[PDB]
């Protein structure tokens, strides 16, 4: 089915003939656009008050990066490497060796915050929720060099944000 | 239990308007042309 | 008469910021001379409203 | 002490530009609609006293939001010699940043500090407005701290 | 007493074409759904400040292409002949009483086109150019027009001098028996001061800045301060043509008070237009007042010419 | 030079050059070029600077991420000095002022500036240390700028024996004080010059040559302890270069002579600017000084190094000063100079 936008014939009787001729000479479709703005003007604007009033979120928002703990305080990354497969940017670069106590862990985790494109795969691909996406996005910089992030970076993330981050995932851990 | 989704109300959604609706508004050619005639005359006099 | 209600609440404002240097603070700390209810302080003193 | 008079002169001039950046209207990419939606109502850049102007001659920042390719490069530099002084350059995006999604291509620049200076990054890809807006409030701040009359008189 | 009296003109115009800038960019954004400024001092009231001192401590450059003395002469050229719009106005006692004031303000407006030609032209660019070029066709098509509406009201009152505009108006408004005129005229001040939707000398969407593309810093300001004057000072012009106001020799100020609320609202009228159409193309404005004002002025130049006699109502010659 | 300081790559941005530089006065007109070489190879800049960091901002895209770091020093203080060099592995000094403010004079900025850091260097262990002295440096010369520099050459060999002192003649370039001075005359009508400009002649010397030199004297071994005099290949009369100059820029010339006493009362006029001065009384002595014939000392040859002419390279310097009518001249229209033939 369809429909036709601009397929119409204006009346050609007097009184009609007469109400265009009032139109164009005394600017009546003109002052209705007029009258348009002028109710906006009395209308609340729309503006928060930043910094003091934020943008609504959920918890699915895609921040800065993470590198998270279990309660007893061992890291959860067991240099598995899916998070630096997945990477559709390459932004994460993961070396890994036996710890002194035998586990398997990381040496190097090295995420490039400007190669990133903030996709999320990454905590998808996770196996034990150790790299994870926050919910700060306010980390602007002023160098290219500061948004290199390596494992102490990205730890200290995760033992800042954790409180907030824990709570995310409980609200939607049962979505994944 | 019971599977929850994000589904609608069991009722469904009440209607939802799409329509072009520009209301008619002012007066006619002929009443406006009157209206405009007269102050002319009352200015003139 | 709504119209003395908005002027009230206009005064309000300067009484429930505390008086008026409350009042001046916030108007130039953050251009905004809203009342709220106070939902909480942190550890830094940042207050929600 | 006259340090102290140039400190308060400093502190105005600083005052009058950080009060008054006119953002040159260029975009490149995606982060080009985050930085629409920051004039748009809800953030409403406007209200912080920055407008966009067209003109390179008639602005104070250069917001690269969006891929710098080879082929764009001349022309970004071009803009960007012409704005007057003092000028400020922000970076948004991953893109601009260090090439982002494209940075193994051959046709894009690895970062628009290869070709620019750079003042502030903002990450993100996109950032939001709310991530753009919290930028240029940084950078805001990063002119509140010029000191140029102090090291003039120190001279 | 003249010097101070020259300076309790000059200097509040410049002060109330600072504060118009902020008024604009408010009205505009609550039009629009947003606030304007409202964080460089209370509600705003600073930001003119601001953007003053920035554009006259950022640096200004010559273009290595332009004509300097050309280039430099523009600047100065607009907002001088700006100011001198406003010392024939009478609000109610004018600046330099003229008995010619209409025909002086016709010739000023005229030579203040210069500062946008000799302004493009000397920028040695193509979009400085094209944009100068429009000034041309848009002054093209309302200098004509604009003067026979003029004529038309100057039958009801009888001379050139705008004093006598008070005296013409005392027992009602000439926007009765000339609102076809005051229509025409309201539409023709758009075109003579480059504003929405007849803004094509700049064209921000169309020549990225039109005439003023290559100017910067102090001299880009000097352009600006002359168009937000000329905007007050058409609205003035407007308001003494057909809103007059009733003069009492012995207060004086409520004549001001009266008179200038009356510029303002027809100065929001312009800010309020600016956010509620689309832009002309600079060969439509050409035709809209050479095919429909032009033929209604010319037969309302003859009615108001013959509307007199026949009603043995000519106005006084002194 | 441990295993972190062994040269990889193929000298682009990204490689490893080995260099650890740190350069004093590197936000000036002969330090942006020198940085800007240092990092085309790959080298880790460190850049002390005393001035605000809007400053220091063109510096910034001159290396790989990482590689120009941005200190905050002081002449005076000893300590940030040697925080700027102890992980350096040469030194290079470009500190200098072509006039005196009222916190530093010439003998600060070219006598003791320049022993400070040298000293520190010796301490610290800095391996190489390169100064930047002048041509026409003698300690029985009219102007403070030249004596100083004589002194200060001295006591550098007495601080840092292996240093390489290098002996510039007037550099010219873009953003430089030699060619854009003299074409700037045309603001005051003419052009005046001490005995006419027929008793001085002028060696000027492209700052690209200078760049090139002081960065092969770096990775040359050779270089340490002997001094260099950096020159053009070309010999001009003072009158026979400015009207050049005026040629390019196809300015009005209009010369006329001026007494030396007079031209310094000029000079003395101007130096009350509290901002740079557009001419000091100094700076007309180092103008009207004869370039020193030090055949003795090795020159940019002996580093490798072709001096570029000054007619190959004036037109991009003067093309800035030319009106619309003349900005598309060629460079093969003005006729060249008359040089001074040995
Ligand atoms: C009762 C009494 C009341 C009487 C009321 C009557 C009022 C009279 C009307 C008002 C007067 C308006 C005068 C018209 C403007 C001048 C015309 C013009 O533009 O020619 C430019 C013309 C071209 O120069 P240019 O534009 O610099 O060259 C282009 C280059 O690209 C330029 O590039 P560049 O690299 O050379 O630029 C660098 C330069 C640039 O410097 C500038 O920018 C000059 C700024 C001047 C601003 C003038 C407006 C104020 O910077 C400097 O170094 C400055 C020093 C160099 C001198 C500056 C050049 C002076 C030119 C003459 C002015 O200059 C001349 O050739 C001068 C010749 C003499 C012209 C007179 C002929 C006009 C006759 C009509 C007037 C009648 C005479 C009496 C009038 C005055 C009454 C006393
Ligand atoms: C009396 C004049 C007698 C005739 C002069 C000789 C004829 C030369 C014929 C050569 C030729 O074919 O082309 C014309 C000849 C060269 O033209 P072109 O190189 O082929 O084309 C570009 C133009 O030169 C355009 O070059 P430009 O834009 O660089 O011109 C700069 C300057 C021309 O430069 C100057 O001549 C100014 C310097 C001379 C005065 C200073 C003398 C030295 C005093 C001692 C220093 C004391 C300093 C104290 C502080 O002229 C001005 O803009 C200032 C005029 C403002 C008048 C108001 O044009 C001239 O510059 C000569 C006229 C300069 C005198 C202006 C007289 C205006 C009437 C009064
Ligand atoms: C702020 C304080 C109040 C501001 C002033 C009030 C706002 C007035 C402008 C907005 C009016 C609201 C829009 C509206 O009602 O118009 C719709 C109406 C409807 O227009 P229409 O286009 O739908 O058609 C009406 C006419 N027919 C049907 C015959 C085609 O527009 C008008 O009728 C406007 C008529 C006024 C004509 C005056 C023109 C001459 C003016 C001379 C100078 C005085
Ligand atoms: C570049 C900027 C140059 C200045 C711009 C102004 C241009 C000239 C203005 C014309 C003056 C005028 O007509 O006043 C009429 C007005 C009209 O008044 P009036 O004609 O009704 O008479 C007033 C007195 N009664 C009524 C009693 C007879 O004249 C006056 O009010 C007073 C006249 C004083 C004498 C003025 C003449 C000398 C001024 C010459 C300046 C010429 C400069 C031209 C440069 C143009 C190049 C850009
Ligand atoms: C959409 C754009 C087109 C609309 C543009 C309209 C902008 C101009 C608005 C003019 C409206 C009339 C003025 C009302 C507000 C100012 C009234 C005032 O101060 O004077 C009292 C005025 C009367 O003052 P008065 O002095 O003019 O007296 C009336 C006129 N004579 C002199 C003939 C007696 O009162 C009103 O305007 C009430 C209406
Ligand atoms: C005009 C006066 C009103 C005349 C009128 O409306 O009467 C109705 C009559 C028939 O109308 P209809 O059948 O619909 O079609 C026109 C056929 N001739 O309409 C007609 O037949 C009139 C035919 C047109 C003649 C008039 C055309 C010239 C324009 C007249 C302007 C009228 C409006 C002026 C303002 C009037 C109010 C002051
Ligand atoms: C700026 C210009 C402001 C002018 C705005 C006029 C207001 C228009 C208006 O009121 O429109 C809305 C109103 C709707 O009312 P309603 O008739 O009930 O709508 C259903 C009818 N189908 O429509 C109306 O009722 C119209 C009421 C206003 C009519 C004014 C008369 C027309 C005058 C035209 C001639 C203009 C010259 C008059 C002289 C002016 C000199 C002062
Ligand atoms: C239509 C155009 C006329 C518009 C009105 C003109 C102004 C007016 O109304 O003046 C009316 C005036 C009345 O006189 P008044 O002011 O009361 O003087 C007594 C004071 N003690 O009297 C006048 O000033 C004018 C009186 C004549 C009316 C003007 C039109 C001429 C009349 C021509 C009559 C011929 C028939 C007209 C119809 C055929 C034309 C198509
Ligand atoms: N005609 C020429 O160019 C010649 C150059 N030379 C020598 O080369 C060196 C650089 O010359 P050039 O680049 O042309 O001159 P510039 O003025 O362009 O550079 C001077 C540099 O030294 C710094 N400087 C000056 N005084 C001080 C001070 N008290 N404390 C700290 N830093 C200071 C400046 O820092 P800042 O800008 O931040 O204030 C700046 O970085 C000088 O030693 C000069 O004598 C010798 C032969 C010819
Ligand atoms: C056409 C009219 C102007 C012409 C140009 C001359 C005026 C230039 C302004 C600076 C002069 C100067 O040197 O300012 C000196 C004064 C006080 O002197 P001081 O601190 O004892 O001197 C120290 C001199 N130093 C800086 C070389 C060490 O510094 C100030 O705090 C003034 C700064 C604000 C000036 C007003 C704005
Ligand atoms: S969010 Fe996407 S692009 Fe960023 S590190 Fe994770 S997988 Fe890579
Ligand atoms: S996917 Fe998780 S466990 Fe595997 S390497 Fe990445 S962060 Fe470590
Ligand atoms: S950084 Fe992201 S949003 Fe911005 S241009 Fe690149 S891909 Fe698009």
């Amino acid at each position: 089915t369809y429909k036709y936008v601009n397929l119409r014939e204006p009346s050609m009787d007097m009184k009609s003939v007469t109400d265009r001729a009032a139109q164009t000479l005394l600017w009546t479709e003109l002052i209705r656009g007029l009258g348009m703005t002028l109710s906006y003007l009395f209308r609340e604007p729309a503006t928060i008050n930043y910094p003091f009033e934020k943008g609504p979120l959920s918890p699915r928002f895609r921040g800065e990066h993470a590198l998270r703990r279990y309660p007893s305080g061992e890291e959860r990354c067991i240099a598995c490497k899916l998070c630096e497969a997945v990477c559709p940017a390459q932004a994460i670069t993961i070396e890994a060796e036996p710890r002194a106590d035998g586990s398997r862990r990381t040496t190097r985790y090295d995420i490039d915050m400007t190669k990133c494109i903030y996709c999320g795969f990454c905590q998808e691909a996770c196996p034990v929720d150790a790299i994870v996406e926050g919910p700060n996005f306010e980390f602007s910089t002023e160098t290219h060099e500061e948004l290199l992030y390596n494992k102490e970076k990205l730890l200290n993330n995760g033992d800042k944000w954790e409180a907030e981050i824990a709570a995310n995932i409980q609200a939607d851990y049962l979505y994944r | 239990s019971k599977v929850k989704q994000d589904m609608p109300p069991v009722g469904g959604y009440g209607p939802i308007d799409y329509k072009r609706n520009l209301p008619r508004r002012g007066l006619s050619g002929y009443s406006m042309f009157a209206v405009g005639i007269g102050a002319l005359l009352f200015g003139y006099w | 008469m709504e119209l003395l209600q908005v002027l009230k609440r206009g005064l309000q404002q300067v009484s429930g910021h505390g008086g008026l240097r409350g009042y001046l603070r916030v108007l130039f700390r953050a251009n905004d001379v809203r009342v709220g209810t106070l939902v909480g302080e942190d550890k830094y003193g940042n207050k929600y409203y | 002490r006259g340090e102290y008079v140039v400190a308060k002169l400093d502190d105005l001039i600083n005052w009058a530009r950080r009060s008054s950046l006119w953002p040159m209207t260029f975009g490149l990419a995606c982060c080009a609609v985050e930085m629409m939606h920051m004039a748009a109502p809800r953030y409403d850049m406007d209200r912080f006293g920055v407008v966009f102007r067209a003109s390179p001659r008639q602005s104070d920042v250069m917001i690269v939001a969006g891929t710098l390719t080879n082929k764009m490069a001349p022309a970004l530099r071009k803009v960007y010699d012409q704005m007057p002084e003092p000028r400020y350059v922000v970076s948004m995006g991953s893109c601009a940043n260090g090439g982002g999604y494209y940075h193994y291509s051959y046709s894009v620049v690895r970062g628009c500090d290869r070709i620019v200076p750079v003042d502030i990054y903002v990450p993100g890809c996109p950032p939001t407005a709310e991530a753009l807006l919290y930028g240029i409030l940084q950078l805001q701040k990063k002119i509140k701290r010029e000191k140029r009359l102090r090291i003039w008189y120190r001279r | 007493m003249f010097m101070i009296n020259i300076l309790m003109l000059i200097i509040p115009i410049l002060l109330a074409v600072a504060f118009l800038t902020l008024v604009e960019r408010k009205v505009l954004g609550y039009m629009q759904l947003r606030k304007g400024p409202n964080v460089v001092g209370p509600y705003g009231l600073l930001q003119p400040i601001a953007d003053a001192i920035k554009l006259f401590i950022k640096e200004p450059l010559r273009p290595a292409t332009s004509s300097a003395s050309m280039f430099i002469l523009a600047p100065i050229m607009a907002l001088g002949l700006a100011l001198t719009m406003w010392i024939p106005l009478p609000m109610p006692y004018p600046l330099i009483n003229m008995n010619l004031g209409v025909l002086f303000m016709l010739a000023m407006s005229s030579l203040a086109v210069y500062s946008i030609l000799w302004s493009g032209w000397a920028s040695n660019s193509k979009y400085a150019l094209i944009g100068a070029l429009r000034a041309v066709a848009q002054t093209i098509s309302y200098e004509v027009t604009l003067a026979i509406i003029l004529l038309s009201v100057l039958l009801m009152s009888g001379s050139f001098t705008l004093s006598t505009l008070i005296t013409t108006q005392e027992q009602m408004w000439l926007i009765l028996p000339a609102w076809p005129l005051a229509m025409m005229w309201f539409i023709s001040t758009l075109a003579e001061t480059n504003r929405a939707p007849f803004d094509l000398t700049e064209g921000e969407s169309e020549l990225v800045s039109g005439f003023n593309v290559e100017y910067a810093a102090g001299p880009f300001a000097l352009f600006f301060m002359a168009e937000y004057a000329n905007i007050i000072m058409m609205n003035i012009f407007t308001a003494i043509l057909f809103l007059g106001t009733s003069h009492n020799p012995h207060m004086p100020e409520l004549y001001t008070i009266n008179f200038t609320i009356k510029s303002l609202l027809l100065t929001m009228s312009f800010l309020w237009i600016r956010a509620s159409y689309p832009r002309f193309r600079y060969d439509q404005l050409m035709h809209l007042l050479w095919k429909n004002f032009l033929p209604l002025t010319l037969a309302l130049c003859m009615w108001h010419v013959s509307l007199p006699i026949l009603t043995s109502g000519i106005p006084p010659q002194t | 030079l441990h295993h972190a300081v062994i040269p990889h790559g193929k000298g682009g941005r990204s490689s490893v050059s080995g260099i650890v530089a740190t350069v004093f006065g590197a936000t000036g007109f002969l330090g942006r070029y020198v940085v800007n070489h240092l990092g085309r190879m790959g080298s880790q800049v460190i850049v002390p600077h005393r001035c605000e960091p809007y400053d220091t901002m063109h510096l910034r895209p001159m290396g790989d991420l990482g590689q120009i770091i941005f200190m905050d020093w002081n002449g005076r203080d000893k300590d940030s000095i040697r925080r700027a060099v102890e992980h350096s592995s040469v030194v290079i000094n470009l500190v200098g002022r072509e006039w005196e403010t009222q916190n530093f004079d010439f003998e600060d900025v070219f006598v003791k500036i320049p022993q400070a850091i040298a000293q520190v260097s010796k301490e610290a262990g800095v391996e190489k240390f390169i100064h930047i002295s002048h041509l026409n440096a003698d300690i029985k010369s009219s102007s403070k700028y030249l004596r100083s520099k004589a002194v200060g050459e001295k006591e550098v060999r007495e601080t840092f024996p292996e240093a390489t002192i290098i002996k510039p003649a007037e550099i010219f370039g873009r953003e430089d004080r030699f060619l854009n001075y003299f074409a700037n005359i045309r603001w005051f009508g003419g052009v005046p010059l001490i005995s006419l400009g027929k008793k001085t002649v002028k060696q000027p010397v492209y700052i690209v040559d200078v760049t090139k030199g002081i960065i092969n004297a770096i990775k040359d071994p050779d270089a340490r302890g002997k001094t260099f005099a950096f020159v053009g290949p070309s010999r001009y009369l003072l009158f026979d270069l400015v009207q050049y100059v005026f040629a390019v820029a196809h300015r009005p010339f209009l010369p006329y002579p001026l007494p030396h006493f007079a031209y310094r009362w000029i000079g003395r006029l101007f130096e009350i600017s509290p901002f740079e001065p557009w001419t000091t009384r100094d700076k007309v002595e180092r103008i009207h000084t004869t370039d020193k014939i030090l055949p003795h000392l090795p020159g940019l040859e002996d580093l490798g190094v072709e001096a570029t002419p000054l007619e190959l390279k004036a037109i991009e310097v003067l093309r800035r000063h030319r009106t619309y009518r003349w900005l598309s001249s060629e460079i093969e229209d003005v006729q060249p100079a008359k040089t001074i033939p040995t």
